[PDB]
This record gives structure tokens, C-alpha cells and sequence, in this order.
């Protein structure tokens, strides 16, 4: 009886959360990785000059 | 005077046979290094053993047309020829013995001293493999260096030995070499080797022993079966140049016969190895299963 | 390389890899043995030769020149699939029951484990005597009511055994029996036997042999 | 007895939110965006020297420098360019589960199944590497340990919970509790004030390091998670399970984003890392190889391969110049 | 506590054969290269020879290679130098050095206290513009010296290594590749340079800072030490 107790707690703290549309949280994941793109030498082959290994 | 004879019949069932030898060991040693370099899970001594041993029986198997053909008509093919069939033949035949030797020196070691620590002594696999290739080399060279062909008016043309007017006893000498470091030590090392490893196995309470010992003694008595008669032949046949034993035209023409036969007998080893070494064990055949896909 | 303080890094680097080499040969010598079973099985009182050195327990007895450590995972009390694979590389696995449900629970849990399928088990039957004066205040029949044979030692104690063996249902796998009481001194001996034949077992099989 | 219908609705209160927030699939929205094509990976380095199995694995800050424990019970340090050995300490047990390497570079932590978090000082003044410190107060294995500076170590346990603690004192400052499983893997925001830890209960919820809350929880999972790492930015974070997928769990919008499963694929995940750019998704799974997954369209853009036994650790390095593979035949392979 | 000390000096005939041993005791000796460094009186360091972790490699100065021999104890943690023949221009102040190589490390942190030895009666060229510089406190001031070659190796790292030298006591590192710093050094100082020219700044000078700045090249053996700055107040 005394271990639920913090359960439901729990459960009004998680319920209460500013939630975001799904669109816009995926638009700004697009949007960072299209713009941080030219920088990763793994989407990108790095020319051999410039590759380290 | 003595007349050598010879029949058609008998060359036809040497072709035919040495074809069907040909085929087997291509085949055999094909699959053989297939399932090996296919896939590097799991690379064991044994599996370099079994690799080294079919790339030599391979390589025999790729020179017995020629011997074929020599069966047929003599060595028409000439003199380099000759000697570069002879000593890759030869090389093989020194490096398949020595390997099996090996192999049973390796299982030796490893199942009667299992528990102490001579078993970390077997992981030089590829350090006596190309000693073994260079000693096989080495005890071979005499071949490539006298062999030449030979003609004779009443004896067809064939890829002979030649140093020397009195060359028949430096031929008796020779021979001590491939009837020594070929049959003797490696019978002498299998013995021991194998008798030390059934004794071992014989005081275990394993559930597989009687597979084990199974295996064991079919490969003795397989290598006992297939090398035995050409080395008794040949034996008599030094025998009888050294006069111990008294010489007729019949018998030279029955050892003439028999050392063409037991040479075809012989040479069923590079056809024998793949089915008594690789194939025998589940590892391999579960390989092969898996490659199929 | 070409530098001389990278010639000396790579020298420092050599000598590193020539103590692992030193440290790797040294650490072959040694067997790894996984002790089980129920609590209160004797699970840590096998051999009086103990020498041990929460958590993982570690028993380092040593015999006819070999060293053998019994890793007793008990304690641990956590959810077996997530570090059992940590044994993998064990020689066998050192079972013991004590005969005075559960345990046949945990055996049949350990023997058909997708890690340990090629394992071998010795397993070892503790306490005959407190079974054999157990047997006969009460029969064997309130935990095994299928049991039909006579109430002797014997022929319980064969049972038991059946049924502990009945569980293995695995190819390439053999398990070790044996008796043992608490006045028993030669378990180092029979452990030594069973590791040996598990050994000469899987040395049979790299070769190609079976 | 009421309680127990509080909970329920409550939880039917928060899956209706989160049902009507979602409108469109993150693979539908996106699909516009050009495939990244074939992406193949050479083999350039093999750093041998382990004699067992590799559980854990971490890189430096510089990107040049390794560390990895194996069940030898040696810790050993590589210089990842010309492929030495800077260091090789000795553990006091051989069952050793999660690297972790400090981001200044001095220190280096390993745990494992020993129930403890050894710390190792790596810049002394004796030329040695000394245990500075050795943190106890958990009641299982140790897994992921993650280094927060170098006085502060975040660390997870089969004790189905999380603590921080601080190296200098030795005591647990603060722990986190939550989880009804054993968590296996956590990971550190960017951003460093937050973390997400991955249990067995077949869900993963974000921390806070501050205040020792659980701000959220994730579920979708049918297994145990196995690894987590975060997305770049510090907004979303993927999970590996036994269930041999790969999910995508965004923080904003508390739900799963896209799924990386693949039909041919049968075994679990057992570790997670992204890529610079937060583009490709590379998995480590059982069957010796890993999958490199475009993180926005869910498409296998190649596979590494190479390896002879299961990947139990991933690597992408902070410039992402190299991933770095480890696996149980005591080998570790760098890819680029 | 790192601690060397070494002992064996004295008053020598020329022709003779001297012993010296370099004791340590506060930190793992087997893992260090040990050198020996001579400083003649009033002239300036110089390097004389250096011994690798294990005795493995083995180095020796052009001016003293085949005349001295140089062994290593690890067991008893002690560090000798043997000398066959000894003449008038072997009087100097030895010190013993240890250095530990490996990617990130120092190689000339510690510096033994030196031993006095009195006898009775191609190469990396650096050059140090200046022998002596005075200046007030608080001021800023720069040393610089040049090399023949450039010490900018092919992998980004230049060998350059800068040492203080306080009156009475023993040299000191500062800074041993171009500006990365000692352990427990001030952090007023800086190093720079590019390829044969190199600077080293100190902002804000202290009383207890003036002594002789030594830099030396590390590029490769033998080592050579610069002429010797000195600061005056």
C-alpha cells in the first residue's frame, strides 16, 4: 500500500509535459542534419589527404 | 638374351585408371580447400594441415596426365619436360608423407599430452610446413638435377637417370633416400605417435572412444595398404640388382609388372586423403553444408 | 618512427606487448570451473583444500601441477541471461545437489542454455548419509510421487540420478557422476579426472578425429 | 485498490496525448530527401593484443586515443593512428563490463561484474597508473559508465537503478530509481545535464542530473534494451534490444520516431552509436556484423562486416573520422 | 616524493677510471630512459648520454663515443655512468634526467641535484641571440632562439624544449614541445615558433624567476643545448 504511492506520483509528473507535434520535432531533426552535412567525414568520403587512417 | 615384353591391355587399364585417379583427387582436394578458405571462422592447426595436404595432393594429381602419357608412349615430351614433372612429382610425394607424419605428431600431442603444457608447443604450424616443403625440396633436387631422357634401340625413350656409365648402382644408391626419409621414418613416427594416443584413449571414459580408435585405425592400416607394396617391390627389386637374389628373365619381367601396379596402387593416396582426413569429421561436413547455401 | 621519441614510443610500445605475451602464457596454465546448485548444497564445501584468495567468489585450489578456479556465482541475485555469457570459456560445470525440485529446475535452466550446449556438467551428489537416514523416517514419494521402484539406498539414489540425467537432451555433451559424503577428501581427484576427459573430449573433436 | 485505477487512467491520459500529438510518421514526412546511397567501409587499422573477449570500448576526446577492457583483466590504452600500446593496467578482476574514458584525458574508469567502479589515474608523477579511487555501494553488475568532469561519474547497475557520484568524497551523491529492471546502458546528453538509461523492462526514460528526477518515459520496446546513444543535437536518442530492432525516441515529442528493422535480421542490438552529422545509424548486432541504418529514411546504407564473433562495442570518434568496432575474438577494427 | 640523487664526484688525475651512480627513489624506474647531462663551469649544459626502459637503446654524446659506458640496475633502482679515460675538458657538474616517452608525455620533467667532478691539469646547431638581458619586474620579456634545420617533424609535433635554470640549483622544464606546459610551472609563460625560429614570452616576471633559459632540440640524437640566456635584474 505504501509502495504505488509514488507510482502515481510519477505519473502526474510524466503526464504534465509541454508536448511538441511530431511534424515540427522531425523538421528540426531534418533541418540539423541536412545543415551540420558538410562536416561528417562518414556520409561524405574525405579525400585521402586529408584522412588520417 | 631376354626379351622385356608388354601387353596393350595392360597400358589401357593404366590410362583408365590414372584418368579416374586424376578426376578423384581434383575433385577431392577442390572441395577440400573450398570449405577451408571459404570462411575464416574458427582457423585450427588441423586446418592447416588439411590444406597443406591438398594443395600437394592437388598439384600430384596435376601432374599424373603426363605420367599417363609417358605410361602410353615412353618420354617423347623431352628432357625439360622430364625434369620438371619429375621433381614436382617427387617434392609432392615427399611433402604428402611428411605431412602426414606431422598431422600425427600433432594428434599425438595433443590428446595424450592434453593436460600439461607441451600442447602450447603446436602452434607453429606454418614454420614446419615450410620446412617440411623445403626438406621435400631438397631430398628432391637429385631428380631435377640427373634425370634426362635415355634411348636405347630395343627399349622405348623414357624420362631416365643419367650420371654416369656405371649409373645403375648410383640408381641403387639413390633409392635409399625415398625408402627412408619416405616410408621408413614417417611408419616409425605414425607408430609410435598413434599407439601412445590409443593407449590414451583406450583408459578414457569418454562416450566417442570407439569412433576415435576407429579412425586411427583406418588410417594406419590405409597408409600401411597403399605404400607398403611399392616399397617391398622395390625392395626386391634392389635385391635382385645386387645379385642376392637369383635373377631370371621371369622374374624380371613379373617385378617389371608389379612395380607398375603397386605404383598405381600407391598413388590412391592423394585420392584416399580427402574422404579419411577432412570429410571423416562433422566439422567439415557441416562446412561444406553451410558453403552450399 | 622516423622520430626519436617515437622510436622510443614504439620500443615502450613492444615492450608492452611482450608483457601481455609473458601474462597470456601464464594464464593458460590454469582451468575455469563454474560451481551451481541449490543453497545449502555444499556448493562451497567440496574440497577442504580451499585457499580462496558480495560479488563473485573465486577458488583457486590447485592439483597434480594444474590450477583449477571455481568461480561460485552465487550472491549475485540478479537476472542470469545478462552475465552467465561471461563463462562462456569455462572447461565444465561443477553441479551440486544435495539429496536430504528446485535444483532440477536450475539443472534443466543451465544444461539447455544456448551458451553452455557443448559445455560438459559434473555434477555431485552431496550428503549420502543424511539421505540414507532421511529415506527411511520418510520415503522417497512426497517429492517424487511418480516413483514406483524399491526404498532402498540404491536404487533411490539411481533414480535421482536418472532423473537428473534425464535433462540433458543435447548432443556432444557428457555429465560426470559422483558420491560424496561430508567426511570425503578425494573430490580434487575426481574433479581432476573430469576435467582431464573433458579436455582429451574437446581435443578429440578440434583434431578431426570424431 | 483505487490507486491502482488512478494509475490506469492516468496512463490511458497520457497515451491519448501522445496519440493526438502524432499526425504524420517522421519516414513520411522526409521522404523527399535523396537516398545517401552506398556507403562502404574499409577496414584501415587492427588493433590486436587482447587475449579474450571485448565488452567495452571508448574513445578520447582528441580522437586519437583508445582504451578497452577485456576478461584478461587488462585495461589497455591505444594510439589509434599508429596503432601502440600507451598503456596496459591491470584489473583486480577479470570480469570487467564498461569502459569509460574521462573527457580531459587523465583519468579512466572500469567496472564490471565485481560490483565496483575502479577509477584510474593516468597522469602521475611515480610514471604509473595508480587506482585513485574505488566506488562501492551498488548490489549488482556495473554497466556504462560515463564520466560527467573530472571529479563527477554517472554509473548504471543491475540494481534496477542509476547513481552519481563524486570521486573525491567517494560517496553517492544522488541516485536514481524508476526502472523494475536491470539497466544495461546509459548515455550522456551533449548538453551534459541530462541522461537517458536503458533497462530490461523493455523501456528507457530520461534523467536529470540535477535534481534526480524522471522528467520522461519511453516504452515500445518488446525486449530488453541493450545500448542507447544520443542524437548530436541533444533532441532525440536510439535504442538497441534483443528484438533486433533499432527505434528512434524523440525527447520533444515523447514518441518513438521510426523503427530499424529489417526482415533478414533475427538477433538483438547489442550496441548504438550515431554519427556526426546524425545521419547514419550504426548497430552492432550478434551475427558478427554491423548495419549502418539511414537514421531518416530506415535503409541499410551498407554493411561493415570483417568481424569473427559478435560486436559487443561501438565507436564513432568526436570529429567522426573513424568508427571502431570491438568483438569477442579479441579484436578491434577501425572503419572510415 | 620524486627524488635523484647521485653521487661520486671529486678530485681525479687525468688517465683515470670514476664511477658515477644516479640513485632514485619516488617513482617506477624501470619505465623511464635516463639520461646524463654535464654542464662545464660557467659554459653551459650538454648532453652525454642516455640509456631506453629495459637497456634496450643506447646513446652516446660524438665527443665522449667508446671512452664512457653507461649501465642500468633495475632491480636496485640505481643509474651508473663508468668513464675509462678522463681528460682536462671532462670537469663538469653532472645531473641525472629522467625521461618517458610516449604519446603525450614529458621527457625532461625532473632533474637530479648534479655532482661536481674536477679533473687536475652533421649536428643540429642552435643558437641563442643574446647572452644576457636585464629588466625590472612586471616587464615582458622575450627569448628567442634559431636552428639549422627545421625541427617541424612530418607528423605536426616540433622538438623543442625550454629549460630554467635558477642560480644554485638545477634546470627546470617549462615547456616541451612548443607551448605545452610543464606540470606545476606558472602559467604566465608561452611558447611559440614556426619551423626554425621559436620565441618564448614570459608576462609579467616575478623576482624569482631570472636564471639561464636553455632550449634544446630533440629532433634527433645527439642532443644539443643552446648557448644560454640569462636574465638580470
Amino acid at each position: 500500500i505504501a509502495q504505488a504511492r509514488k507510482l502515481v506520483e510519477q505519473l502526474k509528473m510524466e503526464a504534465n509535459i509541454d508536448r511538441i507535434k511530431v511534424s515540427k520535432a522531425a523538421a528540426d531533426l531534418m533541418a540539423y542534419c541536412e545543415a551540420h552535412a558538410k562536416e561528417d567525414p562518414l556520409l561524405t568520403p574525405v579525400p585521402a589527404s586529408e584522412n588520417p587512417f | 638374351p631376354c626379351e622385356p615384353e608388354s601387353l596393350e591391355i595392360n597400358k589401357y587399364f593404366v590410362v583408365i585408371i590414372y584418368a579416374l585417379v586424376f578426376l578423384l583427387s581434383l575433385l577431392g582436394n577442390s572441395l577440400v580447400m573450398l570449405v577451408i578458405l571459404y570462411s575464416r571462422v574458427g582457423r585450427s592447426v588441423t586446418d592447416v594441415y588439411l590444406l597443406n595436404l591438398a594443395l600437394a595432393d592437388l598439384l600430384f594429381a596435376l601432374t599424373l596426365p603426363i605420367w599417363a602419357a609417358s605410361k602410353v608412349n615412353g618420354w617423347i615430351f623431352g628432357t625439360f619436360l622430364c625434369k620438371v614433372v619429375s621433381l614436382l612429382k617427387e617434392v609432392n610425394f615427399y611433402s604428402g608423407i611428411l605431412l602426414l607424419a606431422c598431422i600425427s605428431v600433432d594428434r599425438y600431442l595433443a590428446i595424450v599430452h592434453a593436460t600439461r603444457t607441451l600442447t602450447q608447443k603446436r602452434y607453429l604450424v606454418k614454420f614446419i610446413c615450410l620446412s617440411i616443403w623445403g626438406l621435400s625440396l631438397l631430398l628432391a633436387l637429385p631428380v631435377l638435377l640427373f634425370r634426362r631422357t635415355v634411348y636405347s634401340s630395343n627399349v622405348s625413350p623414357a624420362c631416365y637417370e643419367d650420371m654416369g656409365n656405371n649409373t645403375a648402382n648410383w640408381r641403387m644408391l639413390l633409392r635409399i633416400l625415398p625408402q627412408s626419409f619416405g616410408f621408413i621414418v614417417p611408419l616409425l613416427i605414425m607408430l609410435f605417435c598413434y599407439g601412445f594416443t590409443l593407449r590414451t584413449l583406450f583408459k578414457a571414459h569418454m562416450g566417442q572412444k570407439h569412433r576415435a580408435m576407429r579412425v586411427i585405425f583406418a588410417v594406419v592400416l590405409i597408409f600401411l595398404l597403399c605404400w607398403l607394396p611399392y616399397n617391398l617391390v622395390l625392395l626386391a627389386d634392389t635385391l635382385m640388382r645386387t645379385q642376392v637374389i637369383q635373377e631370371t628373365c621371369e622374374r624380371r619381367n613379373h617385378i617389371d609388372r608389379a612395380l607398375d601396379a603397386t605404383e598405381i596402387l600407391g598413388i590412391l593416396h592423394s585420392c584416399l586423403n580427402p574422404l579419411i582426413y577432412a570429410f571423416i569429421g562433422q566439422k567439415f561436413r557441416h562446412g561444406l553444408l553451410k558453403i552450399l547455401a | 618512427t622516423l622520430s626519436a621519441e617515437e622510436r622510443a614510443a614504439l620500443e615502450r610500445s613492444k615492450a608492452i606487448e611482450k608483457n601481455l605475451k609473458e601474462d597470456g602464457i601464464s594464464a593458460a596454465k590454469d582451468v575455469k570451473l563454474l560451481l551451481l546448485g541449490a543453497d545449502n548444497s555444499g556448493k562451497s564445501t567440496i574440497v577442504k583444500q580451499m585457499k580462496i584468495i558480495t560479488g563473485i567468489v573465486e577458488t583457486h585450489f590447485t592439483f597434480k601441477n594444474l590450477h583449477f578456479r571455481l568461480f561460485d556465482v552465487g550472491g549475485q541475485r540478479s537476472e542470469r541471461k545478462k552475465w552467465i555469457h561471461c563463462f562462456e570459456d569455462v572447461t565444465a560445470i561443477i553441479f551440486c545437489v544435495d539429496l536430504s525440485h528446485e535444483s532440477l529446475m536450475l539443472f534443466d535452466s543451465i544444461c539447455n542454455n544456448k551458451f553452455f550446449i557443448d559445455t560438459s556438467i559434473i555434477l555431485f551428489l552431496n550428503k549420502k548419509d543424511l539421505f540414507g537416514e532421511k529415506i527411511k523416517k520418510s520415503p522417497l514419494t512426497i517429492c517424487f510421487p511418480e516413483y514406483t521402484g524399491p526404498n532402498t539406498y540404491e536404487d533411490a539414489a539411481a533414480y535421482i540420478q536418472a532423473q537428473f540425467e534425464s535433462k540433458n537432451r543435447s548432443p556432444n555433451k557428457e555429465i560426470y557422476c559422483h558420491m560424496t559424503c561430508a567426511t570425503d577428501t578425494n573430490n580434487a581427484q575426481v574433479i581432476f579426472d573430469a576435467v582431464t576427459d573433458i579436455i582429451i573430449a574437446n581435443n578429440l573433436r578440434g583434431c578431426g578425429l570424431y | 485498490d483505487q490507486l491502482r485505477q488512478e494509475a490506469e487512467q492516468l496512463k490511458n491520459q497520457i497515451r491519448d496525448a501522445r496519440k493526438a500529438c502524432a499526425d504524420a510518421t517522421l519516414s513520411q514526412i522526409t521522404n523527399n530527401i535523396d537516398p545517401v546511397g552506398r556507403i562502404q567501409m574499409r577496414t584501415r587499422r587492427t588493433l590486436r593484443g587482447h587475449l579474450a573477449k571485448i565488452y567495452a570500448m571508448h574513445w578520447g576526446t582528441d580522437s586519437r586515443l583508445l582504451v578497452s577492457a577485456s576478461q584478461d583483466g587488462k585495461l589497455i590504452i591505444w594510439d589509434s593512428y599508429t596503432t601502440n600500446k600507451v598503456h596496459a593496467i591491470p584489473l583486480r578482476s577479470s570480469w570487467v563490463m564498461t569502459c569509460a574514458y574521462a573527457p580531459s584525458g587523465n583519468y579512466v574508469a572500469c567496472g564490471g561484474l565485481d560490483n565496483i567502479c575502479s577509477i584510474y589515474n593516468l597522469k602521475t608523477r611515480e610514471g604509473n597508473v595508480r587506482v585513485s579511487r574505488e566506488l562501492a555501494g551498488h548490489t549488482g553488475y556495473l554497466s556504462c559508465c560515463r564520466f560527467l568532469d573530472d571529479n563527477q561519474i554517472v554509473t548504471s547497475s543491475g540494481d534496477t537503478t542509476c547513481a552519481l557520484w563524486d570521486i573525491e568524497t567517494g560517496q553517492q551523491t544522488t541516485t536514481f530509481t524508476g526502472h523494475t529492471g536491470d539497466v544495461m546502458s546509459l548515455s550522456l546528453a551533449p548538453d551534459t545535464r541530462l541522461f537517458v538509461s536503458g533497462a530490461c523492462d523493455a523501456s528507457a526514460k530520461l534523467w536529470d542530473v540535477r535534481e534526480g528526477m524522471c522528467r520522461q518515459t519511453f516504452t515500445g520496446h518488446e525486449s530488453d534494451i541493450n545500448a542507447i546513444c544520443f542524437f548530436p543535437n541533444g533532441n532525440a536518442f536510439a535504442t538497441g534490444s534483443d528484438d533486433a530492432t533499432c527505434r528512434l525516441f524523440d525527447l520533444r515529442a515523447d514518441q518513438e520516431l521510426m523503427t530499424y528493422s529489417h526482415d533478414n535480421i533475427i538477433c538483438g542490438i547489442t550496441s548504438v552509436s550515431f554519427s556526426k552529422s546524425g545521419r547514419l545509424l550504426l548497430a552492432g548486432y550478434d551475427d558478427f556484423n554491423c548495419n549502418v541504418w539511414d537514421a531518416l529514411k530506415a535503409d541499410r546504407a551498407g554493411v561493415l562486416a570483417g568481424h569473427d564473433n559478435r560486436v559487443s562495442c561501438l565507436g564513432v570518434t568526436d570529429d567522426g573520422m573513424a568508427v571502431a568496432t570491438g568483438s569477442w575474438d579479441s579484436f578491434l577494427k577501425i572503419w572510415n | 616524493d620524486v627524488q635523484l640523487v647521485e653521487s661520486g664526484g671529486g678530485l681525479v688525475q687525468p688517465g683515470g677510471s670514476r664511477k658515477l651512480s644516479c640513485s632514485a627513489s619516488g617513482f617506477a624506474f624501470s619505465s623511464f630512459g635516463m639520461h646524463w647531462v654535464r654542464q662545464a663551469p660557467e659554459k653551459g649544459l650538454e648532453w652525454v648520454a642516455y640509456i631506453s626502459s629495459g637497456s634496450g637503446t643506447i646513446y652516446y654524446a660524438d665527443t665522449v663515443k667508446g671512452r664512457f659506458t653507461i649501465s642500468r640496475d633495475d632491480p636496485k633502482n640505481t643509474l651508473f655512468l663508468q668513464m675509462t679515460s678522463l681528460r682536462s675538458e671532462d670537469t663538469a657538474m653532472y645531473y641525472c634526467v629522467r625521461s618517458i616517452y610516449y604519446y603525450g608525455s614529458s621527457p625532461f620533467d625532473f632533474w637530479g641535484q648534479g655532482t661536481t667532478l674536477t679533473v687536475s691539469s652533421s649536428d643540429i646547431v642552435m643558437t641563442q641571440a643574446t647572452s644576457s638581458v636585464p629588466v625590472t619586474p612586471g616587464e615582458s620579456v622575450s627569448i628567442s632562439c634559431r636552428s639549422s634545420k627545421s625541427l617541424l617533424h612530418s607528423n605536426g609535433n616540433t622538438y623543442l624544449y625550454w629549460f630554467l635554470q635558477r642560480p644554485g640549483q638545477s634546470p627546470q622544464l617549462l615547456i616541451y614541445r612548443m607551448s605545452n606546459l610543464a606540470s606545476g610551472v606558472p602559467d604566465r609563460f608561452s611558447g611559440s615558433g614556426s619551423g626554425t625560429a621559436f620565441t618564448l614570452t614570459i608576462s609579467r616576471l616575478e623576482a624569482e624567476d631570472v636564471g639561464v633559459y636553455y632550449c634544446m632540440q630533440h629532433l634527433e640524437y645527439p642532443l644539443t643545448f643552446g648557448a644560454g640566456t640569462k636574465l638580470e635584474l
